[PDB]
């Protein structure tokens, strides 16, 4: 048996910072003390669609209900609301009768997050999509768009800070799939569109004060991605070809059920993710650098930009969980054990005490949200820290 | 204890008159003959290189 | 915004890796310490160790290796950072005068790559043929050690394996041959692999997969005859070589784990080890001749030679000397006899060196009441653990320290003056029936008591016993010791009065700590009174969470039980009673106050400035800095300006933006100041070391706040006026171009803050490292920095700068510690 509580942790490392690059870890363990053990259900929740917080988890992203306007909020943090909740020894907030239940429910929202910005960047009929953002190096700016027919595409990027519409460029033919970030693409201030019905990639640089400059304009593409500055990774219908955009030059293809492109994707999916590159020191989780990852993935492309978030419960190399949820509604709740000793830790349950269901994590902070989406009926919940004292 | 004789011996005066710093402040620019750079470009396309070969 | 000013009072002393060789030149054997960003070289002699240099480095040195490849009449020394500064040394002489170039440098950072945690690993081959680094998982850094390129291009193999424990460079290979001990779900392997530098790949290795004991974690490569490989686990020590498989499970190394070896012969058929609890062991390879000459193993044989401190690194020197560095107590230079001693013990202590290391709290004190700061730190761990006093004079000005050994692990301090007397929690560990491994402090007290509260495991497992124990302040002698209940951890210690009551007493927050729970669910908030050398519980009060830290704030006292931060009263009927509660947080680890605002430091949220509103009788977040850190210690500068040091070696400073015009801009702290110390800071205290005469009023500094770090370094923070804090800034600049640096690191890049999620230059700080040593750089050199520099001469206009004005003026810098 292992000293699992956290002031053995934490007397640990007054003594002893551990081996030379070790740090990172003495404090990514913490996340297995400290956890969303508590979860309030069915948050009143404002007219507008969340979307994701930012990569450095300051602000949240939510779109209007116009679908015209971007809404962002600060992050107040996980402890924003401890004061509302005491007195409620327990694991989870039932929905009840009593006015405290409902007072709680009708002020959390508002508790964790708060308006700054309410920016009106789409015009001339055009809607922003629900499902595209992408985030800056420096996490400054944000990256919208606006809209098999045809229509005008624009493209926008929006300073969080500030709220202000920095630079937008606009296609008047075009059919780029801006959901889940599909069509484009974002590494290390490269940023990538990708025009399937013009069979067009396009490449900017983004300042870091905000603005659009032109790179270059270059069986059938289906989907884009980006190895590096030097190299495309596109698709074809299938097909997979790795090519050099400043030589012009063909690097290698690749057949879809080719062995050696599946042990080279087994090699280098980590690099093919692209977790955190918002940072020079990353930890990312894939089956390319974890024991436990690599053993689902063999017991069992591309990559959309931004897909994966960098949150530490998630990571295999600290907890024990089911894969099927998270990386229709989940059955059952999603129970989340040590891997060091196997304990049950905490529950995560999107449920009311098929359903579309999504889970939101913070990049860092013990907070997470859980929401139910059915035709036309939305429910959110909130998982949090949670102590009595 | 018998494998404790023989410990090695460097110089047998050392240590023998043992009784129970200056820090370096460089000025002198002295170019350095070599720099150690490394591959710039990642591990996955330098193998696709090398595999183009 | 923020002008600080960041010195150092005591360099770092923890023993962090010692290597031997002949770097000086072919004759001398030197030894080479690093001791964090320092790099110490010793030439073994007659005397003992003759300390020839001394090198400061930008950066934390993680490896150390000394080579000498072919062409080379001496040997070479390889240092990497942990910014990854990687640095070939090569040590000059000219006579009189020594220059320490720098055959190679570079930086090999990968951007992307998840740190491993067994951490940076730097091998090199025996035949000098390349440097292997083991950074990240799944990648092996190879550089070349080639001479006609001119540039050193190191490129990486990917390692299919993820986990790795231990790697090293096999001898008697044609090729470079390396071996490495892995984790994978079915347990622990070793494996070999050998280095193709033309393919850049790996090639199977000579001899094959092993399955190996569920706690192996050191290799060890045998030199030739022998070759092969010793994995050293927890319970048994085994070599393999090819099908050549020896395996030994001697009972006297199961008590605790080995962490540190070294080889004594050069045909390596003897080996040192050290284990956690300070014993060291010899490791005996039995050799056998075969008929045709070749010589082959025979067998493994451990001996126990006695005790020594806990060793984070062992080298032999010479004639049975061996240097025992160490990193939780003072490093040692011990001798190995032939014959035990009257104790049964074969190893003999000859000379110590002082290691504050770990300084887990600290207090300043006017002990004598001559008006000058002491320093009363709690040093150590386990078996180290001990008080070191500190304090500045003549035995010029240095430090000095003097040590009173505990023998069991200090966690907190206070002083009593009333009492004249100190407050220390300590701990000690014991052996489940529980029975105390080693006399103590805590048990041979004059006098001592057992917690009588009736508010509130397998056989072998260790169980930690704290104790509050009452120091007189004289003799350093423990008057009493308090154990606490079973099961229970002191944690946060204050020493104040309370309310109306003018009864000093010692308050203890505790907690109830089980293996199985993440977080304390329970603990006390015990006050006693330390009067007629007997200790009695005035006071006690069950609290649903672990005290994490207490003061004293206006005649009440402030908690923080878990996530809570807590206001009681001293009532009349000597009891407390909670006043207010703030609850917003995830861990309130740390407080501070200051009339009536509260800093809080938490475990990852940063800061938050709060304030008691006394006619309301609640709280109020002021504001908060909405940056994430892992904080490990916060202090308030001044009303306006919060320092912070967190987890990753940096310090920042926060403001009060009250120059802010709405409400809620004025709910943020702007984070004005940014530096990377490269030390993690456990404690920060206002004072100073120095004597606060009424002539020193000239001084251009206000503020002065001590820190205590893990590496055994004390340094001094400060403020600095607008221009003085200009004028210094520009000395930076011209010496970051009149000094070049030991392996070529940019000072800016050195100082640059650098964590998990940003980095950005160095701001609102002055290194006065750097500053002060522009007083030992040469004339001509003074000139070439003050000229056509324009300084202030104090009449109210710029002029010309000369050496004497910033001679002074620097001069007065250093009067500070």
């Amino acid at each position: 048996i292992q000293n699992q509580n956290v002031i053995h942790r934490l007397e640990r490392r007054r003594i002893s910072s551990g081996k030379a690059g070790t740090h990172w870890h003495q404090v990514r363990v913490f996340h297995q003390n400290v956890f969303p053990n508590f979860t309030v259900v069915n948050v009143e929740k404002p007219p507008c669609f969340l979307r994701k917080f930012s990569p450095d988890g300051r602000y949240f992203i939510a779109f209007s209900s116009d679908q015209t306007s971007l809404e962002i909020y600060e992050y107040q943090g996980c402890q924003a609301a401890e004061d509302l909740l005491q007195g409620y020894e327990g694991e989870i907030l039932s929905n009840g009768n009593d006015q405290r239940s409902v007072n709680i429910r009708g002020r959390l929202f508002e508790r964790f997050f708060v308006l700054l910005h309410i920016t009106n960047v789409a015009a001339n009929g055009e809607h922003l999509n629900r499902e595209c953002s992408l985030f800056t190096d420096d996490c400054r700016c944000v990256i919208v768009g606006s809209a098999s027919p045809l229509e005008d595409y624009s493209l926008h990027i929006i300073d969080l800070h500030t709220g202000r519409l920095c630079d937008t460029r606009t296609f008047k033919c075009d059919k780029v799939v801006l959901s889940h970030n599909q069509g484009l693409y974002l590494y290390k201030n490269i940023l990538a569109i990708l025009s399937v019905q013009q069979q067009t990639i396009h490449v900017f640089q983004v300042t870091p004060e905000g603005t659009f400059i032109d790179v270059r304009t270059i069986l059938r593409m289906w989907k884009m991605q980006l190895l590096d500055e030097n190299h495309l990774f596109i698709k074809y219908t299938s097909f997979f070809v790795v090519y050099n955009m400043v030589t012009t030059e063909v690097i290698a293809v690749f057949e879809n059920t080719s062995d050696e492109l599946l042990e080279l994707f087994e090699n280098f999916c980590d690099l093919f993710r692209n977790a955190t590159l918002h940072s020079e020191v990353q930890f990312p989780c894939s089956a390319s650098s974890n024991n436990f990852a690599r053993q689902i993935q063999r017991r069992f492309l591309p990559i959309s930009a931004q897909s994966y978030s960098g949150s530490p419960y998630l990571d295999l190399s600290l907890f024990s969980y089911d894969d099927k949820w998270v990386s229709t509604c989940g059955d059952h709740p999603i129970r989340f054990y040590a891997r060091d000793s196997g304990l049950l830790k905490f529950e995560i349950q999107a449920g009311l005490l098929r359903r579309l269901v999504a889970f939101t994590f913070h990049p860092f902070e013990p907070f997470a949200i859980s929401v139910q989406r059915t035709n036309a009926e939305y429910v959110v919940n909130f998982h949090m820290r949670h102590c009595c004292t | 204890a018998d494998f404790l004789k023989g410990l090695p011996v460097y110089n047998k005066s050392n240590f023998s008159r043992f009784h129970a710093p200056s820090v370096y402040l460089p000025t002198r620019e002295y170019p350095s003959e070599q720099i150690i750079v490394t591959e710039k470009t990642n591990i996955l396309l330098r193998y696709l290189h090398q595999q183009w070969d | 915004q923020s002008y600080n000013y960041v010195v150092t009072a005591q360099k770092p002393t923890a023993v962090n890796g010692c290597v031997t060789g002949h770097f000086t030149s072919a004759e001398d054997l030197n030894l080479l310490i690093a001791k964090n960003t320092r790099l110490e070289i010793y030439v073994v002699t007659a005397e003992g160790l003759r300390p020839v240099k001394e090198v400061g480095m930008y950066g934390k040195i993680a490896v150390m290796e000394l080579f000498r490849p072919k062409g080379e009449s001496k040997d070479l020394l390889f240092i990497l950072t942990a910014k990854y500064n990687a640095c070939i040394l090569e040590y000059k002489q000219s006579g009189e005068s020594i220059d320490i170039i720098t055959r190679a440098h570079g930086n090999v950072q990968d951007r992307i790559g998840r740190p491993s945690e067994t951490g940076i690993i730097g091998i090199i081959d025996p035949e000098c043929r390349m440097i292997g680094l083991r950074l990240y998982d799944g990648l092996f850094k190879v550089i070349p050690l080639d001479r006609d390129n001119k540039e050193l291009k190191a490129f990486n193999i990917r390692l299919e394996e993820l986990h790795v424990i231990d790697v090293k460079f096999l001898y008697g290979c044609q090729a470079p041959t390396i071996c490495f001990v892995y984790q994978d779900p079915q347990g622990r392997h070793v494996k070999t692999y050998e280095v193709s530098l033309r393919e850049k790949e790996f090639n199977k290795g000579p001899w094959k997969q092993e399955n190996v004991e569920a706690e192996a974690s050191m290799v060890i490569a045998v030199p030739e005859p022998f070759g092969g490989a010793i994995i050293i686990g927890q319970e048994s020590i085994t070599y393999h070589n090819g099908d050549k498989y020896l395996a030994i499970a001697p009972p006297i190394i199961k008590q605790s784990t080995i962490v540190c070896h070294n080889r004594v012969d050069p045909n390596g058929s003897r080996y040192l080890l050290g284990d956690m609890e300070g014993r060291l062991f010899m490791l005996l390879l039995e050799k056998e001749e075969q008929m045709d000459g070749t010589v082959t193993l025979k067998d493994l044989r451990v001996e126990l030679l006695g005790e020594t401190s806990i060793a984070e690194c062992l080298t032999y020197l010479d004639n049975g000397v061996v240097f025992v560095g160490s990193r939780l107590g003072d490093s040692q230079l011990v001798k190995l006899n032939v014959d035990s001693n009257e104790q049964g013990s074969y190893v003999v202590a000859m000379e110590t060196f002082t290691n504050l290391g770990p300084i887990v709290d600290m207090c300043v004190v006017d002990l004598e009441r001559q008006g000058q700061g002491q320093l009363v730190t709690c040093s150590g761990a386990f078996k180290e653990g001990s008080l070191r006093i500190i304090r500045n004079g003549i035995g010029i000005q240095k430090l000095h320290i003097r040590t009173v050994p505990l023998y069991e692990s200090p966690r907190k301090i206070c002083y009593q003056e009333v009492s004249q007397c100190f407050g220390v929690l300590s701990s000690r560990i014991e052996v489940q029936d529980t029975t105390a491994l080693r006399p103590s402090a805590s048990t041979q007290a004059l006098s001592s008591s057992v917690s009588s509260s009736k508010l509130f495991t397998s056989f072998g497992e260790e169980v930690e016993v704290h104790n509050l124990l009452i120091i007189d302040q004289h003799t350093f002698e423990v008057l009493h010791a308090h154990q606490f209940l079973q099961n229970e951890y002191a944690l946060s210690l204050v020493s104040c009065k309370l309310g109306k009551d003018p009864n000093t007493y010692f308050i203890v927050g505790t907690a109830m700590v089980y293996p199985e729970e993440a977080e304390p669910k329970q603990g006390r908030i015990v006050v006693f009174q330390y009067s007629d050398g007997k200790l009695q519980t005035v006071a006690e009060k069950e609290v649903k969470g672990a005290v994490y830290s207490m003061v004293e704030f206006n005649g009440k006292l402030l908690a923080s039980i878990n996530s809570t931060v807590r206001l009681y009263e001293w009532t009349t009927e000597k009891e407390l009673r909670t006043e207010c509660n703030h609850y917003n947080n995830i861990m309130a680890l740390y407080l501070k106050t200051k009339g009536d605002f509260i800093l809080v430091g938490d475990l990852m949220r940063s800061v938050l400035l709060l304030a008691y509103k006394p006619m309301e009788g609640n709280f109020e977040e002021i504001a908060r800095d909405f940056n994430p850190n892992w904080m490990s210690a916060v202090e308030i500068l001044d009303d306006d300006n919060f320092l912070g040091a967190e987890n990753a070696f940096n310090l920042f400073v926060c403001q009060k933006d009250s120059a802010a015009t709405t409400d809620e801009e004025r709910q943020h702290l702007q984070e004005v100041g940014l530096f990377h110390l490269g030390e993690f800071v456990n404690v920060f205290c206002h004072g100073s070391l120095v004597m606060q005469n009424l002539g020193e009023t000239s001084t251009p500094t206000q503020g002065s706040v001590l820190f205590g770090t893990v590496n055994g370094m004390i340094g001094l923070v400060t403020s600095l006026s607008e221009s003085w804090y200009n004028l210094l800034l520009d000395m930076q600049n011209r010496l970051n171009k009149v000094i070049k640096s030991v392996g070529k690191i940019e000072h800016s890049f050195w100082r640059s803050f650098h964590t998990e999620r940003k980095t950005e230059p160095a701001t609102g700080f002055i290194d006065g490292d750097l500053i002060e040593s522009f007083l030992d750089i040469s004339r001509p050199k003074m000139q070439e920095v003050v000229a056509n520099l324009q300084y202030d001469d104090g009449s109210g206009m710029k002029r010309e700068a000369t050496a004497d004005d910033l001679i002074k003026v620097v001069e007065e810098l250093t009067r500070i510690h």
